[PDB]
DNA sequence: ATCAATATCCACCTGCAGATACTACCAAAAGTGTATTTGGAAACTGCTCCATCAAAAGGCATGTTCAGCTGGAATCCAGCTGAACATGCCTTTTGATGGAGCAGTTTCCAAATACACTTTTGGTAGTATCTGCAGGTGGATATTGAT
């Protein structure tokens, strides 16, 4: 049966999603996950629909340029894998851990 | 309450497609959670800090836009 | 009658009628409280004894009994929260924390 | 031959009171005026700035306390906020 | 910008991945609006080199 | 009765000049409309900072002017230079 | 007039500079691309510090005007005033 | 005959000596000719104070020894200890620089 | 395991720039005391949007399998960087000088504030109208991947 070689799937679904602007997260997990957030610093809260869409339209305009950073960690170091120490340099220089 | 596993593996590999990533290793998942977990509960405290100086119960857009704005990570959009 | 300044009724170090006038004429509101200078006096008081008590601690570990800035460089650096506070600043004179990556180091 | 203010003595009395005999070279003290000064215009800044968004007119001790929380972390804010709350009450108290 | 970009993907309404393709593909907005966000708007379709096959 | 002043109409205005027969959409205008405001308080802001350097209690036209020139680059701070120099001229003039 | 000084900035100065950072082994090719990259940063204050001074009506650039050009570019400076 | 180190123990004694001091590192006069000539190429017959080209110094170098250090980290991740142009440009990117 | 050559630390010493200090003074400021005005807290209330179910329906996540291709380890080698020495050159320190530009002093007058009045005018709400576009369907083709 027909199959594309390991990485021909990867292009397509590059290019797919570079060519669109939609949300990438199921919208109800994240909404969970920000009230159980909220949980702890106040009880009680309640929250506007438009505050949780601009929370994770920031969310994830965030981890995409986290992404871009980890994949040029990458290929410094002669891959074409992301690793965790990618991300832990990304964000080292950016100064968000020093 | 595992929200966190809210995050499905699917969606963090579709964000990384987006950034134009090409093959993912098996240990990026739970990196990639533990770094939104600190981003978020980052934005919410200062966010619930102006929601309570303003004596209100319920977080709004302005509030979350302030609270990025002052990270310096202005959002153009939700300003009404 | 006997005049005692407010600083002294605050029980402060700090001077509150500067403060006042600082931000009456700033341009920062309209209209300012009477608490907001004592408020700021406190917090500037705090911090400051703090980052000395800090600097004169490194100041004494290098045998030495006259703050220097390398002293404020070490102290502010080694501490978590005042370097996440100033991590973004330059202080002139004062070097750099003594640091060699492990990979480097022969054998 | 016009003055020119500065902390350098206020910054003395903390230093005596902290390390009782240990002094401060004159660049030190240059390096300390320049810290209060920027820390007073951030927290300023930062209370003026809540002030327009709640409409009001006045800076009080409230937007103190929040700019102070907003600024300092953990430690720092926890500490900051005791201390600018035990200077407000000796001062009404008296 | 954002009026050509919109009549270059074939349509005559301006939406907000309008408004972003023409703030990042120009040098000096896209160095005075580096730091900001566009709600809708998505990223620049780009690729890098040694990705591609062969 | 609570009105919500913006920028729309006017926003509206420039777009028929530059583009006659193209539209906009609402979330477009919610983008220009945080622009302009954005652009503005930064420009507002530097410049009364230039004021407060200069112990000057006035904002004036060259206080615009340099603050312009330390925010855009090269080409639209030539050209905003241009710009408004010639809108002030033409209003004193009338 | 005066033309051609950032060869002033020798090759040990900048092994120094380096010495401070923790390389120990250092390219052929670094000191040339050091130079450009400090070549951009005082190009990107000196120009914000002009345009202070010569809104006051000075001539004479003072250390304020640069201490203003380093915070506005997010560099603040402790020492200077 | 003579006593000579092997490679990489001068560089090592000269990191503790220059990460114990806190002198400036480049030259007086250079470091001013450079400045009053790129002044020159902003506005013809400018003056400088004494300190504020000390303070142009004391910035530059501070952001000089911060670069290195991100290249250095650059660097080690290739699993190198030569720092190359590649890593300077590498740091420069991701810090949002270029 | 030993030896020997180098570089660093520490005890001793001293000259001197710098911190500590009055004295004077002095001007600028902070504190007291009233009188006035106004912004903000309390109370009430209306009405809007948020939390909670109900409830199909189907699109997405999960687990499994198989295989290919990539990352990592091991050799090997050459070239490129470090270490050391000799030479010289150019930066630094000290002192002096001219003088241009900055900062304080005084005038005064053009320009911005503060009120009262009047006229638009832009923004909300229906109320309405129209249509550019997102979703659906068919058909061509551009690309991949094993033979």
């Amino acid at each position: 049966p027909h199959r594309y070689r390991p990485g021909t799937v990867a292009l397509r679904e590059i290019r797919r999603y570079q060519k669109s602007t939609e949300l990438l997260i199921r919208k109800l997990p994240f909404q969970r996950l920000v009230r159980e957030i909220a949980q702890d610093f106040k009880t009680d809260l309640r929250f506007q629909s438009s505050a949780v869409m601009a929370l994770q339209e920031a969310c994830e305009a965030y981890l995409v340029g986290l992404f871009e950073d980890t994949n040029l960690c990458a290929i410094h170091a002669k891959r074409v894998t992301i690793m965790p120490k990618d991300i832990q340099l990304a964000r080292r220089i950016r100064g968000e851990r020093a | 309450r595992d929200n966190i596993q809210g995050i499905t593996k699917p969606a963090i590999r579709r964000l990384a497609r987006r950034g134009g990533v090409k093959r993912i290793s098996g240990l990026i998942y739970e990196e990639t959670r533990g770094v939104l977990k600190v981003f978020l509960e980052n934005v919410i405290r200062d966010a619930v800090t102006y929601t309570e100086h303003a004596k209100r119960k319920t977080v709004t857009a302005m509030d979350v836009v302030y609270a990025l704005k002052r990270q310096g990570r202005t959002l153009y959009g939700f300003g009404g | 009658a006997k005049a005692k300044t407010r600083s002294s009724r605050a029980g402060l170090q700090f001077p509150v009628g500067r403060v006042h006038r600082l931000l009456r004429k700033g341009n920062y509101s309209e209209r300012v409280g009477a608490g907001a200078p004592v408020y700021l006096a406190a917090v500037l008081e705090y911090l400051t004894a703090e980052i000395l008590e800090l600097a004169g601690n490194a100041a004494r570990d290098n045998k030495k009994t006259r703050i220097i800035p390398r002293h404020l460089q070490l102290a502010i650096r080694n501490d978590e929260e005042l370097n996440k506070l100033l991590g973004r600043v330059t202080i002139a004179q004062g070097g750099v924390l003594p640091n060699i990556q492990a990979v480097l180091l022969p054998k | 031959r016009s003055r020119k203010e500065s902390y350098s003595v206020y910054v003395y009395k903390v230093l005596k009171q902290v390390h009782p005999d240990t002094g401060i070279s004159s660049k030190a003290m240059g390096i300390m005026n320049s810290f209060v000064n920027d820390i007073f215009e951030r927290i300023a800044g930062e209370a003026s700035r809540l002030a327009h968004y709640n409409k009001r007119s006045t800076i009080t001790s409230r937007e103190i306390q929040t700019a102070v929380r907003l600024l300092l972390p953990g430690e720092l804010a926890k500490h900051a906020v005791s201390e600018g709350t035990k200077a407000v009450t000796k001062y009404t108290s008296a």
